[PDB]
RNA sequence: GUUGCUAAGGGUCGGAUUGUUCACCCGUAUUAGGGAUCGUGAGCUGGGUUUAGACCGUCGUGAGCCAGGUUUGUUUUAUCC
RNA sequence: GUAGCGAAAUACCUCGUCACUUAAUUAGUGACCUGCAUGAACGGAGCUAUGAGGUUCUCACUGUCCCAAACUGUCUCUCAG
RNA sequence: AAACAGAUCCAGAGUUAGUCGAUCCUAAUCUCAAUAAUGGGAGAAAGGGAGUACAGUUGAUAUUCUGUAACUGACAACAGUUCGCGGCAACGCAUACUAUUUUUCUCCGCCAAUCUUAUACCGUUGGUAGGGAUCUCUUUCCUACAUGACAGUACUAAUACCCAGGGAAACUGGUCAUCAGGCGAACUGCGGCGUUCUGCUGGCAAAACAUAGCUGUUAUGUCAAUGGCUAUUGGAUUGGUCCAUGAAGCGAAAAAUAGUUUACUGGUCACUCGUACCGAUAACCGCAUCAGGUCUUCUAGGUAAGUAGCCUAUGGCCAUUGAGGCAUGAUAGUUCAGGGAAUUCGGCCAAUUAGAGCUGUAACUUCGGGAUAAAGCUUGGCUCUGAUGAAAAUCAGAACCGAUUGUUACGCGGAGAGCCCAACUGUUUAAUAAAAACGUAGUGUCGCGCUGUGGUAGUAUAGCCAGUGAACGCGACAUGAAUC
RNA sequence: GAAACUCUGAUGGAGGACCGUACGGGUUAUUGAUGUGCAAAUCAUUUUUCUGAUGUAGGUAAAGGUGCGAAAGACUCAUCG
């Protein structure tokens, strides 16, 4: 019951400053994990927009390798760059294609 | 032990049965007085060495 | 990032054994542990497996090489001066 | 005096070769009268020795243990014989190969196995046919009668390069001397007592001794420099 | 101030370097030196001296040597009269 | 006796001579060199890294000390065996 | 000390196996024999090695006994089936024996990472059985919520590898990471196959356990949902490292080539020897019930980075003479005004420092280090807010609160500036010396091409070590990293 | 950036690297306790090392003017020039 107590309260973040750490930020929680957290969040995104049809084969590879360096940090990094992405390029893609072929 | 030989196990028989207070009847029969059995020992004071 | 400036492979070693060495190992460690371009199936995959001996991954089959090349240079001239007699006659 | 680590490795108790992992004794096959094919099955590398071994397989199979020339691969076809032509790999008597080239594994006598130019990165170079004796050069310089009938495998050695490379760590000679053998490490002569050694004793370490000695000295006194018909920095010549 | 006599009741020191005794400087209340198994190790300490490890220098063909230098090196027992 | 090094882990005379270090230094550091007896794989000069290694100083901190004192645990004290 | 106690004394009693071990095989190594020979034997109760599980029972035995359910091998006849077919392929399904050769399993270093069963533990959701607690508060707290070897066949879904189609640069697919591909990628098959996985059964509730009641047995009940950022173990997928490449043999199966052929599935028996208990805490070695020494196994919760230190359930315990005093002293400890090494051969000793986060880091350097350099700050409690994940976790930010205090106990570097020696990790006088001594890499010199060289060995013309060796080697010395 | 290539961040997990656990391996200091010892080499606090030239078990090899020795004349059943 006395751990129960400090549990619950773990939750809401009692007892979880900078005084009662002995770990650092690498022992607490390991900067491989949060590597390892990322990327398969990033690379399953990918994948369904893929089978989707949204992205292409050629749109995938560019932002599949660009997963494997630092420019996403996030989901909704990565989703406001595709949303970005396609209404820059794809408006064009369209646009510019289409007309000048018979002309 | 465990795991002892046969004749290891033959060693540690004769050795305990051997074992044991002189019998009553010989001071009667013979009228010596003081014969201690030989072979008496305890476990922990006199080890065997066999 | 490149991370050392001078050193390269023989980081690992540390401050220990002196600069003269570390720049001996530094050309032959490179070398050893370097894929190169396999005769049999094409592919460059071939590794060092023990001294003498180069394992190709893909090909399943072995060379005998040099200790840390797959080419030592004079046995690459024996190659040469067997090839001039035998073209010859 | 104490009989003295030099005098000690001929009784042999500690000081013998470690031979537990070590795959075979390497040489040809036996002689048996003409030319040979001969599949490389697998090349293969024992503990101690520096070069490669190549297990041949002359198909019933066979099989024979020749130490490896460079630029042999597995599923070549070597040929062991007198009408086998010139490759690298090839086993030709010393009769037929042409003078002034590179060769391995050379006899002393014929169907013997195989003596000079055995370890990695060393060729016997040929000088030239006398009529039964062909002359050869051995690594070292010195040159010698052998004669014609007895074999030899063609080009250099494989594994050539390995002392280029200087071993860093104590550890790493441990790792050297325990596929080989116990002799190692050496603590010097002069460090010892004057029972131990006949360098040792003295307030100050020094040798004290003139400390170069004859043919003619017994055992326990050949220590040092044995015969030394020249000494110190070789400058020219 | 220099010096003679009677007087040993009392006083006669803090520090820097040195194993020091001794010496020599800084500072103060002016300022002597000695004995007691060179008082005092079952009261201490072990810096020195003086073992076995090790280094330097001269000497010795060498093992080894050296009031020549340097460093690491076990200090027991009272309950008897 | 060349190059280096040089009262040195080697320099007896010696507490060498002159600076820095200190209120005060036979210690420490840096120079000079009539090197008792330095010296080049008998290896010479060097110290970035490492050291339960040797040695000198400064800051921090302290019962090591001026100068001792109080309290606490088990024994020492008394009785039975 | 005491004693009715005891590992003491005395009298009896106790160790049950085809499946656990030994037995069988060889390793380092040892020892005989033959040379008409090409070996035989020994050598491991931690290697190899066919086959067992649960429940119950005794004052002491249990994987050994009893009950129940398996499994392995050998030797017999005998009854019924059967005399080779499916798939383009990967492969599937009912097929012999002797011999030779070939190959495989047995079968193999160390280190690192990812994923995942089982077991333990912590969890969000509820629940029912009993017990504990209660002035007040707590729909609370604790215990319980379980299924063996073995045998089966569903489709879910994995990764490895292979097969059929397919035929790739505007290069595409893929990992935590390296990467893969015209010697054929993506991709499609209700492909093939191996190893793991989820569910559903058999074993199987008849047992076992917990409540309730009756005098041995009758009742109900052991349920439903779904996470782990935690650990250990088994396994899978891989990588790195080596002048280091990490057992053998018995045994088993397969294949090929000959020859001889019908085969397959479904009662009896299982020899021999060990088996108790201790395993340091009094059962072992130290003369002893000695604060010493000696190989391994199963390993709970909280705090924390933790297999640290500190506290506590299960389990095991009070091992330790008592009664009374408390000055002095010895020893192990907290604390000491003002000064701060004046003590002392000497800062010996102790004190200060300390964890983490955010700043900030010099001379010199072999450019790797120095570096946790140094020097500053912040750290609690309580009520919240936000971001990242799937995720019950972890990180960031703000209020307000009181003795300005907070790595609160526990655990955790005092630091800097010169000089000497040895480069470095390492080794050493068991019992006064751990160092500058030894060692090492690096450098150098000498000897020798096997009928040889450096040893050893001893009367047998024994054969042993370097040598399963061959100058990029073997042996003999001296210096002791680098730089000049 | 014309080029040869070299700036920032992540990924990765090398090293006879470092801190640090133990019924691990060693044994520095207090020259503490004990020294009629618990002990014919112990105890406490402190200290060193902790994936390696590592520790450790069983079997096995080497025997007295011999053995073995990362060398101290160390060790060879409390015995060793």
């Amino acid at each position: 019951a006395r751990h129960t107590k400090r549990i619950l309260a773990k939750r809401l973040g009692r007892h979880t400053g900078y005084g009662k750490r002995r770990g650092g930020r690498n022992a607490r929680l390991t900067g491989k994990f949060q590597w390892i957290r990322r990327i398969r969040v990033l690379r399953k995104v990918l994948v369904d927009y893929r089978k989707r049809n949204e992205i292409d084969c050629h749109l995938y590879r560019k932002l599949y390798l660009k997963a494997k360096g630092n420019e996403f940090r996030n989901r909704r990094n990565l989703v406001e760059h595709i949303q970005t992405l396609k209404a820059e390029n794809l408006r064009e893609k369209t646009l510019q294609s289409q007309i000048d072929a018979r002309r | 032990a465990a795991h002892k030989t046969l004749r290891t196990k033959r060693i540690l028989c004769k050795a305990m049965k051997v074992n044991r207070p002189m019998p009553q009847f010989i001071r009667q029969m013979t009228g010596v007085r003081h014969i201690r059995n030989p072979l008496t020992r305890h476990w922990r004071r006199r080890k065997m060495n066999i | 990032a490149r991370r050392t400036k001078k050193v390269g492979i023989c980081g690992k070693y540390g401050v220990r054994y002196g600069a003269s060495l570390r720049k001996t190992i530094k050309k032959i460690e490179i070398s050893q542990r370097k894929k190169y371009p396999c005769a049999f199936c094409g592919k460059d995959s071939v590794k060092r497996n023990a001294v003498g001996i180069w394992t190709c991954t893909k090909c399943g089959k072995a060379v005998a090489g040099g200790a840390y090349t797959p080419t030592t240079p004079a046995a690459l001239t024996a190659r040469a001066a067997y090839k001039r007699i035998r073209e010859a006659q | 005096g104490h009989i003295v680590r030099a005098q000690r490795r001929g009784n042999g108790s500690v000081f013998q070769a470690h031979t537990h992992h070590r795959v075979g004794p390497a040489k040809f096959r036996a002689l048996d009268a003409s030319v040979i094919s001969g599949m490389v099955k697998e090349i293969i590398h024992d503990p101690g020795r520096g070069a490669p071994l190549a297990k041949l397989i002359y198909k019933g199979f066979d099989s024979a243990l020749v130490i490896a020339p460079e630029g042999i691969h597995t599923g070549q076809f070597i040929k062991c014989g007198a009408q086998a032509d010139l490759h690298i790999g090839n086993i030709l008597p010393l009769a037929q190969i042409p003078e002034g080239t590179e060769i391995c594994n050379v006899e002393h006598r014929p169907g013997d196995g195989g003596r000079y130019g055995r370890c990695s990165g060393d060729s016997c170079r040929v000088i030239g046919h006398t009529e039964n004796y062909t002359r050869i050069q051995l690594p070292s310089g010195r040159k010698a009668l052998v004669s014609n009938i007895c074999r030899a495998t063609l080009g250099i050695v494989a594994g050539g390069g390995r002392p280029e490379k200087p071993l860093l760590k104590a550890g790493n000679v441990h790792y050297k001397y325990k596929a080989k053998r116990h002799t190692w490490p050496v603590v010097c002569g002069i460090k010892m007592n004057p029972v131990d050694h006949r360098h040792g004793g003295g307030s100050h370490q020094h040798m004290g001794a003139p400390g170069t000695v004859a043919r003619s000295a017994r055992p326990g006194q050949k220590l040092g420099l044995i015969a030394s018909r020249r000494t110190g920095r070789r400058r020219g010549t």
